[PDB]
RNA sequence: UCUGGUGCCAGCAGCCGCGGUAAUUCCAGCUCCAAUAGCGUAUAUUAAAAUUGUUGCAGUUAAAACGCUCGUAGUUGAAU
RNA sequence: AAGUUAAGGGAGUGAAGACGAUCAGAUACCGUCGUAAUCUUAACCAUAAACUAUGCCGACUAGGUGUUGGAUGAAGUGCUUCCUUCAGUACCUUAUGAGAAAUCAAAGUCUUUGGGUUCU
């Protein structure tokens, strides 16, 4: 009975869309279908910064940054909570 | 619903913008 | 029996339980700018109003019945 | 493709009358959707229509009354004898005390009634009530 | 008789200053009592009865974590058999609980039905004066005039319900499961609702607006 | 008539927000080269006259309701039913005292105003099932569904929603014996004024 | 009421009466005294009578034209 | 539109007025020795109007004298014996024809030829339906290359 | 939801169902109902069936839009 | 896509298969390896939940937010935004529109039933 409107994806005008592969299982997931999440994070957490700044000099060193992006098939970012399952009224709900 | 906000009623108690001035000019 | 009144926008009439439609009384006034016993009326179905353009229906009324120079 | 302009001119009538727009504007005029409309304008379910001719087989402006309730063609033209003309009008009018069936007939196009009262049915057209 | 009164309407019927339902009808409102129909309608002095009766009881079902809820659900149809017919509904936990509110409920819905005559002004309106379709649900029917010396062709619920609109003939014809007789009834009932809503070109005179119960015994309210 | 025109230029009710709406189209004027329309405010003057005679027409004026639920919109619509003999609902709208016949607020009208239709869309909801004609002081983007005179002004604004709700009391009470038009009046508009 | 609408010019082409948003113009090139008649939305380059110059780049529109010149719709 | 999807409305719509324009003053005479030397130079009619209304100032040449293009220039007798759609339509067929020869793996510019070809062949049926081309034209896929004259 | 017998047996029942100790449904008595010198049963057929749909069906999810486009026959075709 | 034929290619993945685990069993899920295949060329095959589960053409019916490609007019700085418009393309709201409902701006303009046509 089309639980959702776009199918559970955002093709349009579109036959075909090439498929990525999950960074936690691998499965083959459609692109435009898949969860995408750019994290943007830090090698280390603040006390650990702490201890670099005072273990390096320039007095100025700036902590790297890690730019990941990852991408999760449904199961594998439903079962890590990166999405909810969320009402049916809450579901047309995307920001 | 008593007296002591009655008191407290009386207390109570007691150039433009461009596009304007062409409008009214306009109107009358 | 009984003859049911037609909108006075559509001309569509007014079933028995429309329950939307509504009756407009206008107080006419006479020289020195006071109200005068004697009205004018109209009647909306409620359709009309549940659309929306109930307001736009009821100012060419008006202007068609000289109340108002508004027209639009 | 539009096939027949007559249906297209009666469904947009039909849709703005429900719509309620009191004027409606029909875009491939014809002589023989003109002389339907003087038809509907004669047994008084349409106001004044004015066709404005450009050069390009042209408009027409028909003023709206809030009066038809529902007007439609009948496609194909099916051709009808005088004898089942109240075959057909008993299955397709609401009622026989109001409503035109509209028929082209050798001497013209005409609603039933009068095409009764001279004889001479014809090929079916539409309807109005 | 001693109701005491809640609405306006209610104070207007109650001391008699309304004249007929006809006016309440022409003007829209909503009816809220049942006293009124009850007032325009007592047995005694009064041209024509009011019979109610039941048609359908149908119990229904919640199934809960104990046992089911049965309830039991009924329609009424009321009606004067002179052009006022009108349909109840109510689900209640005991049998005559539901009858009583499905009785006051269909005597709140009674309307005014349009009976148009088919050969002559002398003769009394006797048919829907049209084809009048009315649908609910999936079920949807449809009511032809018939000529005068014909009874009600459709089925006994289509019967039972015409009878008290006072549809003296008629025919009928359904699609759809009709044997979903809440639906059923409630798609006769549309279709007689509509009868009166058809701008029949008879009624294309422009008639004035007669002043609306309300503001012409306004002043007879301003002292209460 | 001149006096009372400048009287009204000088309050902000003219400014109408974003969100255009379509049906306000023959009240917007244009908009501001900033981005906020502005209202002709020569049809919210003429549209208040006829509001006006409107409610003058109900011959018991205890039969019209002025509703509110704005906190600055209810001092206006109190003090306004007060001069006039209208009666008001201000705060929160019991979502039931138009329909249900049992409820012990009730007090149905015979015409109602609101302030705002997008903040009093309940009250305008039960009007349609009791044939309660409605009249709302819409702007720029209020809806105008179940409204039958509309008169454009702004709904924000302190000083707008205290200066509207003057003009009105003031003019039905000219159409009313109470006054004649060439008085200057006595009543000082600020006494409206949310504090 | 769509018979004597008045400010259908920002309508899209054809509206109650079809007319073509196009025009014919005479170009009067500074210091050349040259008389000729340019079409609007022209496809092709032209050339004055008197002195052998471009007038109008043909665009997708309603072209560049020169940098100066007198030009006046020659509609009558 | 005739293959694909699209309704594409653009197209140009002729003014209400049907007459010569006032201004122009020029005559009939010239215009139509114009338009003969100009197709003896050697244009289709399509792009022959279009020059002219560019460079002559002449918009609707039905306006300034009382018939077609076409029409004057087969009355002159120089009008070419396949019309301009068909062989235009004909042209690109040979020319995508002759690329595929040589890539053949050009799915895509095959199906585009068979419905140019498809397009050929009605306007060609509506031509012949016309006496304006012979009953026994066919449009053989062969001859096509040298069939443009 | 009268009275006896039988007690998942015998049997009834077009369909839903009844029958394991209170059987409103079996086997009987009484009573009642319908049609009536006629009343059942079987098969076929028509209406019911707008469940063959010209009038007049349905095709997202109930059965059902050809994977897609071209295309001949066919069907249909602007205004004047 | 898989599969078939013949040449070439052959890293990675990997129907088959072989092991190692888990389990009562595990011919599976997990792990190590791994043939065909996957890739190219030339031919076949003609099928997919080949799906918006919605045939194509046409008319009409409502607001708003975008966005893609043009065209029109004006203004911040020869350069850029806004306005109008065409053609795509989605989304939100709304239905005295529909529907059995989910929902649908088409799945609406259908017992007030007939625009044309094909298939099932």
């Amino acid at each position: 009975p089309k639980k959702r409107r776009n199918g559970g994806r955002s093709k349009h005008n579109r036959g075909h869309v090439n498929p990525l592969r999950c960074s936690n299982c691998g499965r083959c997931v459609p692109k435009d279908k898949a969860i995408k999440r750019f994290n943007i994070r830090n090698i280390v957490d603040t006390s650990a910064q702490r201890d670099i700044k005072e273990a390096s000099v320039y007095s100025t060193f700036q902590l790297p940054k890690l730019y990941i992006k990852q991408c999760y098939c449904v199961s594998c970012a439903i079962h890590s909570r990166f999405v909810r399952v969320r009402s049916r009224e809450q579901r047309r709900v995307r920001k | 619903s008593l007296k002591l906000q009655e008191e407290e009623r009386e207390r109570r108690l007691d150039y433009v913008e461009p596009d304007t001035l062409r409008m009214i000019k306009s109107l009358g | 029996i009984y003859i049911p009144r037609k909108c006075s926008a559509t001309s569509r009439l007014i079933p028995a339980k429309e329950h939307g439609a509504v009756q407009i009384n206008v107080g006419m006034v006479d020289a020195n700018g006071v109200y005068n016993g004697k009205t004018e009326t109209f009647a909306i179905s409620g359709h009309v109003r549940q659309n929306g353009e109930s307001d736009a229906c009821l100012n060419r009324l008006m202007y068609e019945k000289k109340l108002l120079s508004f027209q639009n | 493709v539009r096939m027949s302009v007559l249906a297209d001119c009666l469904k947009t009538i039909n849709n703005a009358e429900k719509r309620g727009r009191r004027q409606v504007l029909i875009r491939p005029s014809s002589k023989v959707v003109i002389k339907f409309l003087q038809y509907m304008q004669k047994k008084g379910y349409i106001g004044s229509f004015e066709i404005v001719d450009d050069h390009r087989s042209g408009k027409i402006v028909v003023n709206l009354l809030g009066r038809i309730n529902k007007c439609a063609v009948i496609s194909p033209r099916y051709d009808v004898k005088l004898d089942e003309i109240e075959k057909i009008i008993t299955s397709i009018l609401p009622s026989r005390l109001f409503g035109h069936l509209i028929l082209t007939t050798p001497y013209g196009i005409m609603d039933h009634e009068e095409a009764r009262r001279k004889h001479t049915g014809g090929k079916v057209l539409g309807f109005f009530f | 008789k001693n109701w005491v009164p809640v609405t306006k309407l209610g104070r207007l019927v109650k001391e008699g200053k309304i004249v007929s339902i006809e006016e309440i009808y022409l003007h829209s409102l909503p009816i809220k009592e049942y006293q009124i129909i009850d007032y325009f309608f007592q047995p005694n002095e009064c041209s024509h009865p009011l019979k109610d009766d039941v048609v359908k009881i149908m119990p229904v079902q919640k199934q809960t974590r104990a046992g089911q809820r049965t309830r039991f659900k009924a329609f009424v149809a009321i009606g004067d058999g002179n052009g006022h017919c009108g349909l109840g509904v109510k689900c209640a936990k005991e049998v005559a609980t539901a009858i009583r509110g499905a009785i006051i409920s269909a005597k709140l819905s009674l309307i005014p039905v349009r009976r148009g005559y088919w050969g002559n002004k002398i003769g009394d309106p006797h048919t829907v004066p049209m084809k009048v379709s009315g649908k609910c649900g999936s079920v949807r029917i449809r009511l032809v005039p018939a000529p005068r010396g014909t009874q009600i062709v459709g089925a006994p619920t289509t019967k039972k319900m015409l009878n008290f609109a006072g549809i003296k003939d008629c025919f009928s014809s359904s699609c759809g499961k009709t044997k979903t007789k809440g639906n059923f009834l409630r798609a006769i009932f549309n279709a007689l609702s509509k009868t009166y809503g058809y701008l029949t070109p008879d009624l294309w005179k422009v008639t004035n607006f007669d002043k609306s119960p309300y503001e012409e015994w306004s002043d007879f309210l301003e002292t209460y | 008539k001149e006096e009372s025109i400048a009287k009204m230029l000088i309050c902000k009710v003219h400014i109408g927000t974003k969100n255009l709406e379509n049906k306000m189209k023959r009240y917007v004027y244009t908009r501001a080269k900033d981005g906020v329309h502005i209202i002709n405010l020569a049809k919210t003057y003429e549209k208040l006259q006829l509001a006006a005679r409107i409610i003058v027409a109900i011959s018991n004026p205890a039969d019209v309701v002025v509703v509110s639920a704005r906190p600055f919109g209810s001092r206006a619509v109190l003090k306004f039913a007060q001069y006039t003999g209208a009666q008001a609902i201000a705060g929160r709208w019991t979502p039931g005292m138009l329909t249900n016949q049992i409820i012990q607020k009730f007090t149905e009208p015979r015409l109602l105003i609101v302030t705002d239709p997008r903040t009093d869309a309940q009250s305008v909801k039960e009007s349609a099932y009791a044939n309660i004609p409605v009249i709302a002081l819409c702007d720029s983007d209020s809806p105008l569904e179940h409204v039958d005179i509309a008169i454009p002004c702004n709904n924000k604004g302190k000083e707008s929603i205290a200066l509207m709700y003057w003009l009105l009391a003031q003019e039905v009470l000219y159409l009313k014996g109470v006054i004649p038009r060439s008085e200057p009046w006595n009543v000082m508009v600020d006494m409206f004024l949310w504090r | 009421n769509p018979d004597p609408v008045e400010e259908s010019k920002k309508h899209k082409l054809k509206r109650l009466i079809p007319t073509p948003n196009s025009y014919f113009m005479d170009v009067k090139c500074p210091g050349c005294l040259q008389i000729t008649t340019l079409f609007s939305h022209a496809q092709n380059v032209v050339l004055c009578g008197s002195c052998n110059i471009m007038l109008c780049q043909p665009t997708g529109g309603k072209c560049k034209l020169t940098e100066g010149c007198s030009f006046r719709k020659k509609i009558e | 539109r005739m293959y694909g999807k699209g309704k594409g409305i653009s197209s140009s719509t002729l003014p209400y007025k049907r007459k010569q324009p006032s201004w122009l003053k020029q005559k009939p005479s010239e215009i139509e020795d114009a338009i003969i030397k100009l197709a003896k130079k050697g244009q289709t009619p399509s792009q022959i109007g279009a020059t002219l209304r560019d460079n002559y100032g002449i918009p609707q040449v039905k306006s300034v004298t009382g018939n077609k293009i076409l029409r004057i220039l087969r009355a002159q007798g120089i009008a070419t014996t396949i019309p301009e759609d068909l062989y235009f339509l004909i042209k690109k067929a040979v020319s995508m024809r002759k690329h595929l020869e040589k890539n053949k793996k050009d799915k895509d510019c095959k199906f585009r030829l068979i419905l140019t070809e498809s397009k050929i062949h009605r306007i060609s049926r509506y031509y012949k339906r016309k006496k304006l081309l012979p009953s026994n034209w066919k449009y053989q896929s062969s001859t096509a290359s040298a069939l443009i004259a």
